[PDB]
């Protein structure tokens, strides 16, 4: 359940559009699952990073 | 770039506790989206203006 986007997702700021693509998704599971907490406590650090 | 300290945590912290609703003076967001709508010029078309 910890997956990534098949495809960039397109956040879209109201200013600025934006992107988050597999590559930081892949940081930030790298950094939960780095921490080891449970799944619904590694939720923090995914979302904080 | 894929870095994660505890700075980089403390930054996300502050910014996360430093706005919690947007002011009345910080949100000059609204303004600089205007700005990039128009180019830059030149010396020939600044003198021909």
């Amino acid at each position: 359940r910890q997956e990534l986007p098949s495809e960039p997702i397109p956040i879209d700021l109201s200013d600025v559009t934006m992107r988050i693509d597999a590559e930081t998704a892949k940081w930030a599971r790298d950094e939960a699952r780095k921490t080891g907490l449970p799944h619904n406590e590694a939720r923090a650090e995914f979302v904080d990073v | 770039d894929f870095v994660w300290d505890e700075e980089e945590s403390e930054a996300l912290r502050q910014a996360r506790k430093d706005a919690e609703l947007t002011a009345s003076a910080d949100s000059v967001r609204a303004y600089l989206k205007q700005i990039g709508k128009v180019a830059l010029l030149n010396a020939e078309e600044e003198v021909e203006l």
